[PDB]
């Protein structure tokens, strides 16, 4: 019962890590990013009127 | 005498800077040293606690005159100051005397017009470079120069100049370099041979 | 002394445009000069000189131009700016946001004339805020206090309860009565629609305060000059009844938001070029010059404090209005969306919320000795209880230690007994207070960490 449990926490860690570090490093630099241009994108829009 | 406030003080030569501007604390002192004739930056907020770069400058440092400015403050936050200022002191020869034997003042609130909120680093450095050239070594404070480029941004959309970078006018870079190249060690003008230096501390709100 | 003069009236329009009119032959032109139009009908309006150039004028109408023409229309120039009659007299009445009564009482005696725009304040003359204004509001007193001498928006939105939390704080503010007749309220509404304008108006004659307050009412379609005049009006009010007559005046204006509709309407009939996000380019200048008319001034017993309330777009503090406001004011007390939902009131979130001179205000002989102490456990608490609320979807509440089943129980009882509470119950500060302490006493003394050993030996244990 130990080893089974404990064989079976040791993926679920592995695949909850992932998600963690992929929203890190992957998933807000890229909301980041488009939120970033999208400011760039109306000063520009202001500039021309 | 009377001088423009947006022309340079002339000196006979510009100086590299080579002694501290020491402040009496440990850290700044040992780790993040400044010179005299130096510039540095602080974050202007809240919480962080600028007093204790303001009144080390003033209590403490090497420095032999301090002007401070404050440059379009929030209303209770000036009266801070200028309640302070004066309650502050010092030990000379082994006598205390009050700071504002050898300081001044340059104050102004949110609501004070548009172009002494502007104008105020201009005034502010040119009394810093007029003891200058009596060959005092100089500090000047500006409480924070976010307020003053705010002020510089409503003078151009008064003036219905183009918006450049986030709404600020295109020269806005070259008002900042202009007015930090007026800080240095320099050999004074004129006939007794002397040097003196202005430092310059600006804070800044990101 | 007096302006003693005949007064000049003129049938030389030249033009009607917008809310404009334009006269020519004018004698020696005097800007922002109040004028007043006879219609050929015989109706009369008032304006105020826009612009001046050589022999001619340019009158903004504050009613419409509609049925002027250039062969029957006169205009009669007053020879003088815009003044407002003052006195004690005005607490008590309500008045339009051109000043004229609503109330059918009578027209104001003046004690004084002056001169709507003021004066700044002398730097060297203002001195710091300190002692507390009592709101009745827990959320507001307990944790997130004003001093006499600040200025402290609320941020809203639109369909919040903002109006009601304005309508409590107005019928319940004062001074602590520690161990007064000098505490006053001006009240300033701008671009109010009729139910918001009538409920105000009947709310404070029905709950008898009166006698303390006096009301301007702009509504949605008056006239959008008096609404830029509104502030003015309230505001040099504020500066004789607190330092002629030594008052301590709470002032509240309420939606700078619509102050600034009408701001920008201006600033277009102008000609000006719309500045950044369509404001004017110098509105940070124009909300600095009404609210940096607040503090404590040396040599005069009275203060002005100012509780400005704006609703944001999007509820988003980026835009332009609650963010130039941030950098003149001195903290936010914010209504919240999701709190309004759950159906509490007053719907304030304390996280978010700050008043940056609290410290100031509280402690020993101006509230209690442990005010800070508990204001910042309560602060710690609600913050550890919002986060173990959030775990407990993912690990579930069998996982939960013994503490933060503690942390949980008093996140439930602070929402439900300090944050709510009636629109029409006034709780004290130190009625705030014992409250606050019937929900720290939820904890084993240990766990407050925040309160030192002698606030919680004297405090912590019940007595008879």
């Amino acid at each position: 019962s130990l080893q089974t449990s404990f064989v079976t926490l040791d993926e679920a860690i592995k695949i909850t890590n992932r998600r963690v570090n992929a929203i890190e490093h992957v998933i807000i630099p890229r909301i980041e990013r488009t939120l970033a241009y999208i400011i760039t994108e109306l000063d520009e829009r202001e500039r021309e009127e | 005498q009377v001088w423009p406030v947006r022309q340079v003080r002339p000196v006979t030569e510009k100086l590299p800077a080579n002694h501290p501007l020491l402040t009496g604390q440990r850290v700044l002192d040992a780790l993040f040293p400044c010179v005299q004739g130096g510039t540095t930056a602080i974050p202007g907020a809240f919480g962080c606690g600028k007093t204790v770069i303001s009144q080390s400058l003033s209590k403490y440092s090497n420095s032999d005159v301090i002007i401070y400015v404050g440059c379009g403050e929030r209303g209770n936050e000036m009266s801070e100051v200028l309640r302070d200022f004066p309650e502050l002191t010092m030990e000379v020869d082994g006598k205390v005397e009050s700071i504002m034997k050898r300081t001044a003042l340059v104050a102004n609130t949110s609501n004070m017009p548009v172009a002494a909120r502007e104008a105020s680093i201009y005034t502010g450095i040119t009394l810093s470079e007029y003891f200058r050239d009596m060959g005092y070594h100089v500090s000047m404070m500006a409480d924070s120069t976010s307020r003053w480029a705010e002020a510089l941004r409503e003078i151009s959309g008064r003036l219905a100049e183009m918006p450049a970078d986030s709404g600020y006018p295109a020269y806005l870079g070259a008002r900042l370099a202009s007015f930090y190249e007026r800080a240095g060690r320099v050999k004074c003008l004129g006939n007794p041979e002397r040097e003196g230096s202005v430092s310059i501390v600006g804070a800044v709100s990101p | 002394n007096y302006l003693s003069q005949p007064r000049l009236t003129y049938k030389t329009v030249s033009g009607v445009n917008g809310p404009l009119v334009i006269l020519d032959h004018v004698k020696f032109p005097r800007y922002a000069e109040i004028v007043h139009l006879t219609l050929p009908d015989g109706t009369k309006r008032s304006g105020q000189v826009l612009e001046v150039s050589g022999s001619k004028a340019v009158v903004q109408v504050f009613e419409g131009t509609s049925g002027i023409d250039a062969k029957k229309t006169s205009c009669e120039f007053t020879g003088d700016i815009l003044r407002t009659p003052v006195s004690e007299d005005m607490l008590g009445r309500v008045f339009n946001g051109s000043g004229k009564p609503i109330d059918r009482g009578p027209v104001v005696l003046a004690e004084d004339f002056l001169d709507i725009m003021g004066q700044p304040i002398n730097p060297q003359c203002r001195i710091y805020p300190e002692e507390m204004i009592q709101t009745g509001i827990s959320a507001i007193d307990g944790m997130n206090s004003i001093a006499r001498g600040q200025k402290i928006p609320i941020f809203s939105a639109a369909g919040l309860p903002h109006n009601e939390i304005a309508a409590q704080i107005c019928r319940q503010a004062g001074l602590v009565k520690k161990s007064e007749e000098n505490f006053a309220i001006v009240f300033a509404a701008m671009g109010v629609n009729m139910e918001t304008a009538r409920f105000f108006k009947s709310d404070f004659e029905e709950n008898g305060s009166m006698d303390n307050v006096c009301l301007f009412l702009n509504l949605a379609n008056d006239p959008t000059i008096e609404r830029i005049i509104t502030p003015r009006l309230a505001l040099t009010t504020a500066e004789f009844l607190a330092y002629q007559c030594e008052k301590h005046v709470l002032v509240i204006l309420t939606d700078m938001s619509s102050y600034a509709e009408a701001l920008r309407e201006v600033s277009a009939a102008r000609e000006e070029v719309p500045g950044r996000r369509g404001f004017p380019g110098y509105m940070y200048t124009d909300l600095a010059t009404i609210y940096e008319r607040a503090g404590r001034v040396e040599g005069r017993n009275g203060s002005i404090t100012q509780i400005p309330i704006l609703t944001m777009p999007n509820d988003d503090i980026t835009h332009p209005i609650p963010d130039l406001t941030g950098y003149i004011t001195e903290g936010q007390i914010y209504v919240d969306r999701q709190l309004h939902n759950r159906q509490i009131y007053p719907p304030i979130n304390v996280l978010p919320s700050l008043s940056r001179l609290m410290k100031s205000a509280i402690g020993e002989g101006m509230t209690r000795k442990d005010h800070a102490d508990v204001s910042n456990q309560l602060y710690a608490c609600y913050a550890i209880g919002k986060d173990v609320q959030a775990m407990k979807a993912v690990v579930g509440e069998e996982a939960l230690t013994s503490d933060d089943l503690l942390y949980l129980e008093f996140l439930q009882k602070f929402e439900k007994n300090f944050i709510t509470q009636g629109p029409y119950e006034n709780r004290t500060v130190y009625e705030t207070l014992d409250i606050g302490w019937q929900l720290l006493r939820i904890f084993p003394k240990e766990m407050l960490k925040r309160i030192p050993q002698s606030t919680l030996s004297e405090f912590y244990p019940r007595d008879s």
